């Protein structure tokens, strides 16, 4: 029945299985490691072989070690039972309040729900920040992407989100960390104890909030599978519960990365930039299960690494496709001292159609479009001669456009630990006649 | 014909020979006594070559372990295929032949940590190299550690002085950060370290047990000559009691300088295990990366970019990810990382220095164009970033750095329009004259590290604009005249007191009225 | 070991097995035994698809495999070099490779005489 | 090892038999007696001999044509792409997480078919042809190939009725025939696909003021897009009336790698019917540069060598036999037509990367749509 | 490509002066006075340290 560790390369194994083989996506545990490991089953090799990618890390690990399958994908606890505690890749609790409560136990790996079952309402999802309100409205019940190089501040713009709109908030949120940097997973535990987000102890049930992380530190097939395992999370509250989920993912790229980093070994000859073959389909098969169906509403907030400032790398670009909102943050912005650093010219919704957001707002928003982009038309001589040769036509759509830059940088809730000034909410209302 | 069908044998393995050997040999009517070669903890070489060996047998050996060949070099099993074993070599592979023995020693990858290798300088191993004999005081560990997790951690809020003033103001460090140095090619990258290492020896002596930092100097892929200049440099100072220096220099074997930054964490977090506070410098990361290219293209793991294999991240975060601050129920330690990435004429978007600027906190940026131009160390302010920010600064200086960082952001825009003294202005030319006087107040001298009081003051002698009447060509002996000719308790109540308290803004606010200032 | 050197040198993985299975005959003075061996198993391969199927079809376990060619020639007087020889190639999967070992066992017994 | 040496051991040369004449006495009950530790041999059936990534490589299958649809014992369609001497490599239409090393694989006998005809307008399928709308199975259609070669020379006549857009930089500066291919190229969010919804709206307009031989039949191929971005271009199809002509082809971005290469050449089939019969079509490719992936994708996990970009070596051959489909046919021939509208999306405009190359090579003129004229107040940022 | 008359004149003291130790750290080599005809030059370290 068992199967034996035939090939350990790296984070990827192979496993020989005399009768029997697991289905693929299967997960197996395998027996006498120290620590938990689990394999989950990449693709059948050819000679009662499967090959394998480790949750964990591989090193201890013995040819001819017993390996047991599960009959089952990676199954992690769902349900009110999991709000307020930290979750591992595998459904583990890494948050050291004992073992989890399981309303059910559902696996990982999932379809896509249908095509009939898809919920066509655009409406607006008032964030708070002035940039974000008036020139790339977020959609209740869509997908956001906010865009950014390195320090560019996407981190930091996924926390205003998690105060200004999880916060005040009538369903449950999760927060998919996949990938990131372990320090800022324990800051955004210690502030959601302190926010009371996260309530400890006794009131574990008032949480609102489920923190599914597959930090830096972890193995590529820990990273790949952990955006997996909080999306099981937020569907499950959006299936079974049938309400508003929120789901914010911090470092989507992450998730496409962590697949590059063992598909070679997995046979694979390799892409493009050092991409998979398979890159636009895993890309694809996740963020086509972060939907608002017909049974509840998953307003999915994704952050995404751009490597280098480059947004024609294929893993920002593939994800243009799969979102409602693009908030690209560029390095250009931060320069000048603006934050948060969205691109005005760059940044995109879906909800910036008149029929939706109503043509008293869209007119101010293309008419900022407009200014900014006649302003970088005209830095091509008022940074070369001065501003003096435009006759005070032109003159005057510079100071409206200078004007414009500012009042669309905004201080923090969150960023009061940075920089001494307070946070500040600004109402759609009061941002539509400021601009 | 049915015979064509066995026409081109279908071969399921490489080394079929050696597994028919072992079936056929027996079968001589001589040799069915023990004349027999153990597959189960032994091994025998297969291939030898570029210091990758490939061995048969091994059958229970484990992944990362280290093995020992029977020429007494060691090696690590790290490929386990399904029919071999592919195995580098920790030395020269010159000593290993065809059919020599290996055998495993049931360990993976260890190298003594404790207070014993404190003042040694070891190689990528464990081995000292500086002839003083065996390390005393130690025990093994793991070379292979799992970082601290989520709830073993707590925030970055204490400060790790540099002695840098572009460092201390404007991209401040805590106990507990990555903070990566990258630049171009004698730019200072390691000067900055070093400076680093050299300032914590003049603040160990004024600081209790609790607070020391003791450092950890890995030198991957640069040469013994340059490696010996600074154990001769942290001697002279006296740094070298609070400092471990790991050796793989370039005439190592790629898994030795592939292993010692992760040989040098593991001492480093003995001193984060236990309460105490370490500061480990990754110098040339980017060589790091270059020996796990080539231990990886030799064990014919398929190349990536720039030839690097798929986990070339994963093998910086995991190294990386070590440095963390730790909770008060882990014992309060840190542990701060300092890796070192060099860059190509300045191109960041290179496969390696990606890697490491999206794992580090922060960066300091240095640039090759401004080190010309006398701005040393040749810090670019608008590249540069620390993300941890001003949570972990000194107060006092971090009153005094808001600004300090707006008007050298107004300098450098109101630069490229420099070029025109005849175009006055008098706002501009006064940013263009005020940001000048903080860009030469940043420029410090190498090996010579600044306490932060003895900073802090001169960042205020400059944003308060005491030195508005000196010259630009003459801040950095202004600078030694604001700090000789004030009284030198106003930095013995401004280290004490931690911040700039009303009580002292206007005694020093007159301090630096009795000093004469080179420029009039 | 000891083992007596073959009168010419040949190429790589199936010619290194017949080098090999001479020098064991050789060491043993079988060399026409276990020569007519080969050449009976080549006929024995053109008589039965089931044994010819236990060296392409990929899915015949290895199992199956090594059972069936042992469970066979447990006896009939076969020497002990070829019974451990095709234990050994149905280990491997590599039977298929005997129709091409013995074109090299050959020209080691021609290049004896 | 050598051939000269080798041929001369299918002549007997035993010339002793205690070997043959006793273990073929004592094969069959060795054989006979792990019975049920075997399979059935496959010859014109299929077993699968490995699985992973969309790819199955498949023992057997002696008599499948190149380009056939295979079925799994799962119910899961296949390809027959590589016919190799020992195995088929198939690309899966589906999920491979259902195929098991030792599925049995059958040969439907069929080279890849769509429902094309009257009774597929007006529906959504699947890029393969199946209804995914959710209001039944298509009735009043009929099956034909994807892989129709492309008419002639001699089947062709001259390009001069105007298909119009209803777009003011479109119809007056870059017009469009009525048995066009052109693209229309540009960045991420330029305003690529609402030209060429602009233009599917602009039929329905049109169809009932035309004495129904000028009607134009519009097909939407969506491929690799989101399943929310096809449903509100079903809700605006339908809210308008425009999916009285309309059929759309959806593979979207979780569809497998297979379907969404195979989408653009269904709905070319399902487009082609209307060219055929003296109707006239528009086709509409919104992402053929999500059709190249998907194909490069399929490509480098069958091992197929790769070119610039990892493309395949045919992926040019890819796109001019799917868009050189797109005619205008002689009066003999009925007098159809069909115009096609490929879809591109550079990246910061760079049209000298590799697909954008190729299909700019095929179609007869671009539409460009610059993203600093979509930013100045130009919509249609058309260049 | 505006040329030299748009510097200021502290530009234009440097465009001078640099353009003055460009040519000054050119030196004849006693080795290729066989090819140039130009005699070389040992300049001493005094030399150019108070040359410069
Ligand atoms: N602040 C400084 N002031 C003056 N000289 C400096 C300063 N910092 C560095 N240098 C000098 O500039 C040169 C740069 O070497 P440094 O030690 O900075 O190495 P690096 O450029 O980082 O590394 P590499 O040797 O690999 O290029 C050295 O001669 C060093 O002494
Ligand atoms: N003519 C126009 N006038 C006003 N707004 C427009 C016009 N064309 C497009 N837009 C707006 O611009 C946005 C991008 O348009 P569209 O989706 O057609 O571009 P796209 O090229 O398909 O982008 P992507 O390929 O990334 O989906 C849409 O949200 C649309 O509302
Ligand atoms: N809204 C903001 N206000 C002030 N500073 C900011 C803001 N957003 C980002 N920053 C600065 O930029 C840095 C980027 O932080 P982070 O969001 O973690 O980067 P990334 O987006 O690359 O993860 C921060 O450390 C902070 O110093
Ligand atoms: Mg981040
Ligand atoms: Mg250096
Ligand atoms: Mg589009």
């Amino acid at each position: 029945d068992a199967g034996y560790v035939s090939q350990v390369i790296g984070p990827v194994v192979d496993v020989r299985f005399d009768g029997e083989l697991p289905s693929i996506l299967s997960s197996l545990e395998v027996e006498g490691h120290s620590v938990r490991l689990v394999l989950e089953v990449a693709q059948h090799m050819g000679d009662n072989t499967v090959r394998c990618i480790a949750m964990d890390s591989t090193d201890g690990l013995v040819r001819g070690q017993k390996v047991v399958d599960t009959g089952s994908p990676i199954k992690v606890p769902v349900g009110r039972g999991t709000l307020g505690r930290i979750m591992n890749v595998i459904g583990e609790p890494v948050d050291e309040q004992g073992p989890i409560d399981a309303a059910d136990i559902w696996s990982i790996h999932r379809e896509a729900p249908e095509f009939t079952e898809q919920s066509t309402e655009q409406e607006i999802l008032v964030t708070g920040i002035k940039v974000v309100d008036l020139l790339a409205p977020y959609q209740r019940g869509g997908k956001i992407g906010l865009f950014g190089g390195a320090g560019v501040g996407k981190t930091v713009l996924i926390m205003e989100l998690i105060n200004n709109v999880a916060k005040a908030h009538g369903g449950f949120s999760v927060f998919a960390g996949v990938g990131e940097r372990t320090r800022e997973g324990n800051d955004l535990y210690r502030e959601m104890i302190e926010s009371g987000v996260i309530k400890l102890g006794a009131e574990r049930g008032n949480s609102k909030c489920t923190l599914v992380y597959g930090q830096m530190n972890e193995p590529p097939g820990a990273r790949a599978r952990v955006a997996l395992t909080g999306l099981t999370v937020a569907e499950y509250f959006r299936d079974i519960e049938g309400q508003d989920v929120l789901l914010f993912v911090d470092n989507i790229f992450r998730f496409t990365q962590a697949n590059s980093e063992v598909s070679a070994l997995l046979g694979r000859i390799p892409s493009a930039v050092g991409y998979q073959p398979t890159l636009a389909t895993d890309l694809g098969g996740l963020q086509e299960r972060i939907t608002t169906t017909t049974k509840g509403s998953i307003t999915s907030v994704q952050a995404v690494y751009v490597p280098a400032d480059d947004l024609t790398d294929p893993a920002p670009a593939t994800t243009f496709a799969h979102l409602d909102a693009t908030t690209v943050l560029s390095r250009s912005i931060a320069e000048l001292g603006i934050y948060p650093a969205v691109d005005p010219l760059d940044s995109t919704s879906r909800m910036l159609n008149p029929n939706v957001i109503g043509a008293e707002h869209y007119n101010v928003a293309r008419g900022v479009q407009k200014v900014l982009q006649d302003y970088k038309n005209l830095q091509d001589i008022i940074a070369i001669l001065g501003m003096d040769e435009l006759s005070e036509e032109d003159k005057l759509t510079v100071a409206r456009a200078r004007k414009i830059q500012r009042f669309l940088s905004q201080p923090f809730q969150v960023a009061e630990v940075f920089t001494g000034t307070p946070g500040k909410y600004v109402d759609l209302a009061d941002t539509i006649s400021g601009f | 014909k049915a015979l064509d069908e066995l026409r081109k044998p279908k071969f399921s393995s490489k080394y079929l020979i050696q597994h028919v050997s072992q079936k056929l040999i027996p079968a001589v009517k001589e040799w069915e006594k023990s004349y027999q070669p153990p597959v189960i903890h032994l091994g025998r070489v297969l291939s030898v070559g570029d210091g990758i060996a490939r061995v048969y047998g091994l059958k229970s050996v484990q992944a990362g372990e280290l093995v020992c060949f029977d020429s007494g070099v060691k090696g690590m099993a790290l490929n386990l295929q399904a029919d071999h074993v592919g195995v580098v070599v920790f030395g020269n592979d010159s000593v290993i032949h065809q059919g020599d023995l290996v055998y495993r020693t049931g360990q993976i990858v260890n190298v003594p940590i404790g207070p014993g290798t404190l003042g040694r300088v070891t190689d990528g191993l464990g081995q000292p190299i500086d002839g003083k004999g065996p390390l005393t005081n130690v025990r093994s560990s793991l070379v292979e550690v799992k970082a601290p997790g989520i709830i073993a951690r707590q925030s970055v809020r204490e400060p790790l002085f540099t002695g840098v003033k572009a460092v201390d103001a404007l991209v401040p460090i805590g106990r507990g950060q990555r903070e990566l140095i990258i630049g171009d090619r004698q730019t200072g990258k390691t000067a900055v370290a070093i400076d680093a290492i050299i300032h914590q020896k003049n603040c160990n002596e004024q600081v209790p047990k609790a607070q020391r930092v003791y450092c950890v100097y890995v030198a991957v892929g640069q040469k013994r000559s340059t490696v010996a200049q600074l154990v001769k440099l942290f001697t002279q100072t006296g740094a070298m009691r609070y400092t471990i220096m790991v050796s793989a220099t370039a005439s190592d074997a790629a898994p030795l300088q592939f292993l010692a930054p992760y040989s040098g964490c593991a001492m480093a977090e003995y001193f984060r295990d236990t309460g105490k506070h370490g500061l480990i410098i990754y110098d040339d990361l980017s060589k790091q990366s270059v020996a796990y290219r080539q231990m990886s293209l030799l064990l014919r793991r398929p190349p990536g970019r720039e030839a690097f294999p798929g986990d070339v991240f994963y093998l910086h975060s995991r190294l990386l990810e070590r440095a963390a601050k730790l909770s008060k129920e882990l014992g309060g330690g840190s542990l701060t990382a300092f890796p070192v990435i060099e860059t190509q004429a300045g191109d960041v978007s290179a496969y390696i220095a990606t890697n490491v600027i999206s794992i580090t906190d922060g960066q300091i940026f240095l640039e090759t164009e401004l080190f010309y131009k006398g701005i040393r160390p040749a810090l670019n302010v608008g590249l540069s970033v620390s993300r941890v920010g001003s949570a972990a600064q000194f107060p006092g200086m971090k009153q005094v750095a808001g600004t300090l960082k707006l008007e050298l952001a107004q300098y450098r825009e109101v630069a490229a329009f420099a070029q025109f003294g005849s175009d006055l202005d008098a706002a501009t030319q006064y940013v263009l004259e005020r940001g000048a006087r903080l860009t030469e107040m940043l420029k410090q001298k190498q090996f010579a590290p600044i306490p932060i009081e003895r900073q802090t003051v001169a960042v205020y002698a400059a944003t308060k604009g005491f030195l508005d009447k000196v010259r630009v060509q003459d801040i950095v002996a202004a600078e030694e005249a604001v700090i000789s000719q004030v009284n030198p308790a106003v930095f013995k109540i401004l280290k004490a007191n931690g911040k700039i308290t009303p009580a002292l803004d206007a005694h020093l606010k007159a301090e630096l009225r009795k000093v004469k200032l080179p420029g009039a | 070991l000891k083992l007596p050197t073959a009168p010419l040198q040949l190429s790589g993985t199936s010619a290194q097995i017949a080098t090999l299975l001479w020098q064991v005959a050789a060491k043993e003075n079988q060399l026409d035994k276990v020569q007519d061996e080969l050449y009976q198993f080549i006929e024995l391969f053109k008589q039965h698809s089931e044994l010819r199927r236990l060296a392409t079809d990929p899915f015949v376990p290895t199992l199956v495999r090594t059972k069936i060619i042992s469970s066979v020639l447990k006896d009939s007087g076969a020497s002990e070099i070829t019974k451990k020889l095709f234990e050994a190639l149905a280990d491997e999967g590599a039977l298929s490779a005997l129709l091409e070992v013995t074109v090299n066992y050959e020209e080691l017994m021609l290049a004896h005489k | 090892a050598d051939a000269k040496a080798l041929d001369e051991l299918r002549k007997p040369k035993f010339s002793s038999k205690y070997l043959i004449q006793h273990v073929s006495q004592k094969l069959i009950p060795a054989v006979k007696e792990w019975e049920k530790s075997y399979q059935p041999p496959v010859i014109h059936l299929g077993r699968v001999l490995s699985v992973g990534d969309g790819i199955a490589r498949v023992y057997g299958l002696k008599s499948v044509q190149a380009g056939e649809l295979v079925c799994f014992d799962s119910g899961v369609k296949g390809m027959a792409l590589n016919l190799q001497a020992d195995h088929v490599g198939v690309v899966v239409f589906g999920n491979d997480s259902v195929i098991h090393q030792g599925d049995l694989v059958y040969r439907t006998g069929q080279i890849v078919n769509v429902p094309i005809g009257p009774g597929t307008l007006g529906r959504v399928t699947d890029g393969l042809g199946q209804p995914i709308d959710g209001k039944g199975p298509l009735t009043n259609v009929r099956s034909s190939l994807v892989e129709v070669k492309a008419p002639g020379i001699i089947a062709r006549q001259s390009v001069r009725e105007p298909l119009f857009t209803g777009v003011k930089a479109v119809d007056a500066l870059v017009p469009i025939g009525r048995g066009q291919r052109e693209l229309i190229i540009g960045d991420r969010q330029t305003g690529k696909t609402a030209v060429a919804i602009d233009a599917i709206i602009h039929q329905k307009n049109c169809n009932e003021q035309v004495p129904k031989a000028q009607r134009v039949y519009c097909v939407y191929v969506a491929v690799g897009q989101k399943r929310s971005t096809v449903a509100q271009l079903v809700k605006l199809f339908t809210q308008t009336g425009a999916m009285r002509y309309t059929i759309m082809v959806s593979a979207t971005a979780s569809d497998a790698a297979p379907l969404q290469f195979l989408a653009p050449y269904s709905g070319c089939a399902m487009a082609e019917y209307f060219r055929d019969t003296g109707k006239h079509g528009l086709i509409i490719y919104d992402d053929l540069s999500k059709q190249s992936v998907a194909y490069r994708q399929m490509s480098l996990l069958l091992r197929r060598p790769p070119g610039r970009e990892a493309f395949p070596g045919d992926v040019f051959y890819l796109h001019s036999r799917l868009l050189e489909r797109a005619a205008k046919l002689s009066k003999e021939l009925g007098g159809g037509s069909l115009t096609a509208f490929p879809v591109i999306e550079t990246q910061a405009g760079d049209v000298s990367a590799y697909i954008a190359t190729n299909v700019i090579s095929i179609t007869d003129g671009q539409i460009f749509l610059e993203t600093e004229l979509f930013y100045k107040g130009i919509r249609p940022a058309l260049n």
